[PDB]
């Protein structure tokens, strides 16, 4: 039962073209008429944003289901959520949200069913604009180190509170982004990885003593000869070794440097770069330390193991590595955790479903295998000394379960510790299945399909498909309240496509969708839409596609290549200028997956799919005269420092020019708009802000797909 | 504990599974 779609005439605002900007890339001339949009501070760019906001508001005013979606999302997400607890000393800590708090509150308890005490409430600062990203509790549970944002930048300030009375220490550590705070077992301070004072280059590893100014922090590592190398760090569970991981770019590969803290004459004060044991000193493979017994370390690695494995090495004999748990021939070893003193919990991904294995740490022998339902297990935080492991399970139809596995007393049983419940939602009316569909080259692409049980496969249903496809990221079918609104009140079918470029089948899956093979990602996604149409879930023009960042690139490339397949396209903070992405903020870190236009071979890949360079009028191709672009919403925060908004702005300007304003009477009737969030960064928006964005997104989609509300 | 995937072009301790 179709509704009316977009019909009001659109007044696209004037956008100036700089016709003089032309670059030569290895003999190919590329015009960049919206180069000036790369300056966010100019009056012309600010005017562009104001004008696009005005246009978007006029279009969204005609989407009459926005208010209905908004209230239903609010109602469906209005349930208490307890994060996975973790233990320090004899205290437990976790995040909590009563349902509609702007941000999660960090709580402490004396026991798992004892009275929670609020340690830090981000809702009290700036209306909960930002939540906590860095949170770290000392070994004695006396101190809590956490990161606060000051303004809309990605820079974090680390503060420390005493858990006993919630009083702040005077200590303030600036120039941090994503660093952890890694405590020594003496409780005297912590390792962290700041950048030098005034860009994010020349990252350092430092140690901060409690009660001192940042200027007194001990330098452990820097490398002025490699300014773009970035750092992660870790301390072993016994407190004896500090591990520094050095990474280059976005690749899953790192060095491993090991510092023996017990051999230092006067502790870390001895360094008032330090003498690291350079166990791995190349970028050939990934290595994450799982456990050690003295100098004998157990690592997870992808070395000669695209699906990963566990290996063991003695630091005293560092050339000799031995497999502990061999690489599986089919399943990805996603993570491993030492627990209950002498065991390992392994999280495998087997055809995009989790399987947990409990193994003996010393021998690697399998003890128990726990297959998990469709969804995702994550947040295993238990340490080697802990006998009880907690983790979180979520799925499309399961809002959130915190499971407990007591390895001492009842190791085969997952016990429910906390269970979230969606109000006024009957899970049993819906189902999720996994199917495998062929890509253009024959490759099996897993997809998850969620819908009401017993629907007719008559092509009548609106369909939303989501994907990412890059950077070895695994796309799991997790819970979204807005997705349930779509299924229930729009009679929708939801599809999550596990396309190449992700990590789901290991490094070979990732490499089959990066660099020269990035086009495979788009073909995979297109093939999934074709399957949904051929099998009768939906029809072309009732399919909506959505993705963010690298997934926004996915959306923009697919609508350029196959505009006929889609009725709605929503690209959140997409990477749209593939020739220039490497020049802005941290875009240079992505050249591993994408390539870079400064090399001819790589330019040739990039130009073929770069969204702003491939906008073409589909109706000018013979036999395609009835085709237009789908209704398109480009979403971005106005101060996204991860993916700069110029990408979105240049695509928007290019689409509006090619399809609408360069012609006096264009066949393009579907609107091409941007929803620009004012005063927002990349990082985690407050509950109501996020709900407002998602309601706008679904209202626009409902109108674009001509899908009526049910209820 | 600190933010994962930090170098990558990706979006999403989220306040709510919206």
């Amino acid at each position: 039962m179709a509704t009316s779609g977009f019909s009001k005439p659109l007044h696209y605002p004037p956008v100036r073209r700089d016709e003089t900007v032309v670059d030569d890339y290895f003999g190919v001339k590329v015009a960049d008429p919206y180069r000036w949009l790369e300056d966010p501070n100019s009056e012309e760019t600010k005017e562009f944003v104001d004008n696009q906001e005005k246009l978007a508001n006029s279009v969204l005013e005609e989407c009459e289901l926005i208010d209905k979606f908004k209230q239903k999302i609010i109602d469906f997400v209005n349930f208490p959520r307890c994060g996975v607890p973790f233990r320090r000393a004899n205290k437990y800590f976790h995040f909590y949200n009563s349902g509609l708090q702007a941000q999660n509150v960090f709580q402490m308890q004396d026991d798992l069913d004892g009275k929670p005490e609020v340690l830090y409430d981000p809702n009290l600062r700036e209306g909960g604009r930002s939540g906590l990203s860095l949170y770290s509790v000392s070994e004695d549970a006396k101190y809590f180190a956490f990161g606060i944002h000051s303004g809309l930048t990605e820079w974090v300030t680390i503060k420390i509170l005493k858990t006993e009375d919630r009083s702040y220490l005077p200590d303030t550590l600036e120039w941090v982004k994503f660093s952890p705070a890694i405590w020594t077992h003496d409780n005297k301070g912590f390792f962290y990885c700041p950048y030098p004072p005034l860009s994010a280059v020349n990252q350092e590893a430092r140690y901060h003593f409690l009660g001192t100014d940042q200027s007194e922090d001990i330098l452990l590592w820097r490398d002025l000869e490699n300014p773009a190398h970035h750092l992660k760090c870790q301390i072993t569970d016994d407190g004896k070794y500090f591990l520094l991981y050095i990474l280059d770019g976005c690749d899953d590969a790192n060095k491993v440097y090991c510092l023996d803290l017990t051999k230092l004459p006067n502790g870390l004060e001895s360094f008032r770069s330090a003498p690291f044991m350079k166990l791995i000193d190349s970028f050939d493979a990934s290595y994450t330390a799982i456990a050690n017994d003295g100098s004998v370390f157990t690592f997870q690695t992808n070395k000669d193991a695209p699906r990963k494995k566990l290996v063991r090495v003695d630091l005293n004999n560092p050339s000799v590595w031995t497999d502990l748990v061999p690489e599986s021939k089919k399943d990805l070893l996603e993570s491993a955790h030492a627990v209950n003193e002498n065991q390992l919990i392994l999280r495998y991904l087997s055809d995009v479903k989790h399987v947990l294995e409990i193994r003996d740490l010393e021998s690697g022998a399998l003890q128990h295998r726990l297959p998990i339902d469709i969804g995702s297990v994550d947040g295993i935080t238990a340490r080697r000394r802990d006998s009880v492991v907690f983790f979180k399970f979520t799925s499309i139809l399961t809002p959130g379960i915190v499971y407990q596995c007591d390895l001492k007393n009842d190791p085969t049983q997952l016990k429910i510790f906390r269970e979230s419940v969606v109000p006024d939602f009957d899970r049993s009316e819906f189902e999720v299945k996994q199917v495998f569909v062929p890509s253009k080259d024959g490759t099996k692409i897993p997809i998850f399909i969620a819908a009401r049980k017993g629907i007719s496969l008559d092509g009548s249903h609106p369909c939303e498909m989501h994907g990412y496809g890059g950077f070895g990221i695994n796309m799991m079918p997790t819970f979204s309240a807005s997705r349930i609104v779509f299924l229930k009140h729009l009679g929708g079918v939801f599809c999550l496509a596990n396309i190449r470029g992700g990590g789901e089948y290991g490094e070979e899956w990732h490499k089959a969708g990066f660099r020269d093979k990035k086009q495979n990602v788009f073909d995979d996604f297109i093939s999934a839409a074709e399957y949904l149409i051929s099998s009768g879930y939906t029809k072309a023009r009732r399919v909506a596609i959505e993705g963010g960042a690298n997934g926004g690139l996915l959306v923009a490339a697919c609508i350029n290549q196959r505009p006929d397949l889609f009725g709605c396209a929503e690209a959140n903070c997409g990477v749209m200028d593939m020739l220039r992405f490497h020049k802005f903020t941290l875009g240079y870190l992505w050249t591993g997956d994408y390539g870079c236009s400064d090399k001819e071979e790589e330019f040739k890949w990039l130009i073929k799919y770069s969204p702003i360079h491939n906008v073409r009028r589909p109706w000018e191709q013979p036999g395609n005269e009835e085709t237009q672009y789908p209704a398109t919403m480009i979403l971005t925060a106005d101060h996204d420092d991860r993916v700069v908004p110029l990408h979105s702005f240049k695509l928007l300007a290019t689409m509006q020019h090619v399809l609408c304003t360069s012609l006096e009477d264009s066949p393009q009737k579907n609107p091409i708009i941007a929803r620009i969030q004012r005063k927002a960064a990349h990082y985690g928006r407050a509950t109501m802000t996020q709900i407002a964005e998602v309601a706008d997104r679904y209202g626009f989609m409902a109108k674009a797909l001509e899908a009526p509300w049910i209820d | 504990f600190s933010a994962s995937y930090s170098s990558k072009p990706i979006q999403t301790n989220a306040s709510a599974p919206v």
